[PDB]
């Protein structure tokens, strides 16, 4: 939940974009 | 939305959903009206009874989602607030009077199928679509039963009547006034719904019939629980504001 | 300027599962 | 991996990535063993001195990836541990011996061109491969700086020659033991590489050239700086702490 | 069983760009 990233949803993990 | 519907690809492309950078979560919906302004409820931003108050900078900006929880790659945009501006008659004090609030983007939007600008009315338009009987469409991703507290997982459309001005302040106990208007079948009218938490900013749009071009007429300020009979949802009446909305976009 | 014409409805030229509802509350 | 190079896709099946899931944030390796079993580095889940203990629970096992941010949709296969075992005589306290952890899921992983197990050595092929001089392949999305505290933006391969019991005991302070081994260039052969932080766990194999298949010889486990001039990579002794993992491995 | 058996490559019979570098090594 964190820094440039964002959440997507399978294993709630953060994408970095 | 309480009662609501799928939407459809690609059919409402103004559709702004704002991001709580953190904990990553929604917070409200919002309208594309230009390449770089954006428009929601003030009391998103502010709402000092909640401690609510946040800057152009604890918002992300989503265009052109569908789902909620899904991060769509090469289709939805993200961006980030310049600036942001809540009307200063907005009455967080008492009934939520003038619950407009503008955010400018860092940078302009890209439009593809799914990012696109919604018009405002004109003092023309607004006075022949806004009439109790006709039917405005409401959108978004918050919750779906007045207490489920769940939520939708794709965007959701519902389309209510505007109601007649005492049914609404007969329907409530609040100080309704000249900036708000109220939507929705009466207590007997066999159909239901309504918007809900969580679907605060999202555009209350109306089709019109002549240049036949969706325009704005509401913005989901407030309400009283979700969907409940003989009451009804109040939006905060853009056209009304239209001069404040040219003045900031101005200068 | 161009608003509130939708790329995949109003240009295509194709009408959205419920609008035909709106626009017949008018009048 | 310091002094690496960039992974080719579908280079290195076993490869497991350790992640926090709060801070969600990258923790060690681990490398595919079997279809639920999985084998990191026991220091990755516990180190009193760091105050590091963590659970089946507060960590993901993301298997099959390359991009060590992007979330690898269709390709990568998150998974969750059902219980983690850390070898016995695991020493914290003194020189991180017996650095060995197996973690097995609670559900088998499906095989993809990206997720495919390696196998450990037998008292022949772990005897015959063992031997200085010879290459063995490194691989992590830690630290590419010794001090950079950056990081790897795709999986980092990097080969380097297993080094001399002496050697490696001349080349540091702490105690070594049968179960630990160096790798790494000696600072007189005009070619570099380490592995360093963020990269424990990660899988330290050589390709047999007898049956040609890739071996698991080594973890990574510890070292003194990255990419140091006649300083070597510390990796646990697999062949030699074998028995206990195919012991674990029945119940 | 299958194991150490790349997909991409040992199957396909094809060599990654540095584990001859590796061999060469051994012996
Ligand atoms: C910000 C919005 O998401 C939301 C509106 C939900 C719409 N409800 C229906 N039925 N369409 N607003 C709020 O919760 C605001 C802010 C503070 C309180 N509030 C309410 O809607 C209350 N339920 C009522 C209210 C309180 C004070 C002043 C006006 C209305
Ligand atoms: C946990 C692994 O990420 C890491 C080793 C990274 C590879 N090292 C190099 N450069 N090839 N291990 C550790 O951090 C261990 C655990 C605690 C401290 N530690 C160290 O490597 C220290 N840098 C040195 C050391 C301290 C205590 C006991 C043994 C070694």
């Amino acid at each position: 939940e964190c820094p440039e990233g964002y959440i997507l949803d399978d294993g709630f993990i953060c994408t970095d974009i | 939305i309480v009662e609501g519907s799928d939407a459809e690809i690609g059919m409402s492309p103004w559709q702004v959903m704002l991001f709580r950078k953190s904990p990553q979560e929604l917070l409200c919906g919002a309208s594309l009206i230009s390449d770089r302004w954006v428009l929601t409820a003030a009391h998103c931003l502010l709402y000092p009874p909640w401690d609510k108050n946040f800057t152009e900078n604890d918002l992300l900006v989503r265009i052109g989602k569908h789902s909620r929880t899904r991060y769509e790659r090469n289709i939805e945009k993200i961006s980030m607030l310049e600036k942001i501006y809540i009307h200063p008659r907005y009455n967080w004090r008492e009934n939520l009077d003038r619950d407009i609030a503008l955010m400018k983007l860092k940078k302009p939007v890209a439009f593809s199928d799914y990012i696109h600008p919604v018009c405002l009315p004109d003092r023309e338009t607004a006075a022949s679509l806004l009439q109790a009987g006709y039917k405005g469409r409401v959108t978004g991703w918050g919750n779906l039963k007045e207490t489920w507290t769940g939520q939708p997982s794709v965007l959701q459309v519902v389309n209510l009547p505007i109601v007649e001005r005492p049914v609404c302040k007969d329907s409530t106990r609040i100080r309704i006034t000249d900036n708000m208007f109220c939507a929705g079948y009466k207590p007997d009218e066999g159909k239901r719904g309504d918007a809900c938490e969580g679907d605060s900013g999202g555009p209350f749009v109306m089709k019109s019939p002549f240049n036949n071009r969706w325009y704005q007429m509401g913005i989901v300020s407030w309400g009283e629980g979700c969907d409940r009979d003989g009451k009804y949802g109040f939006y905060t009446h853009v056209f009304r504001l239209k001069k404040w909305i040219q003045k900031v976009i101005d200068q | 300027a161009d608003c509130g014409l939708r790329p995949l409805f109003e240009k295509k030229s194709l009408e959205d599962k419920t609008e035909r509802e709106l626009l017949e509350s008018y009048i």
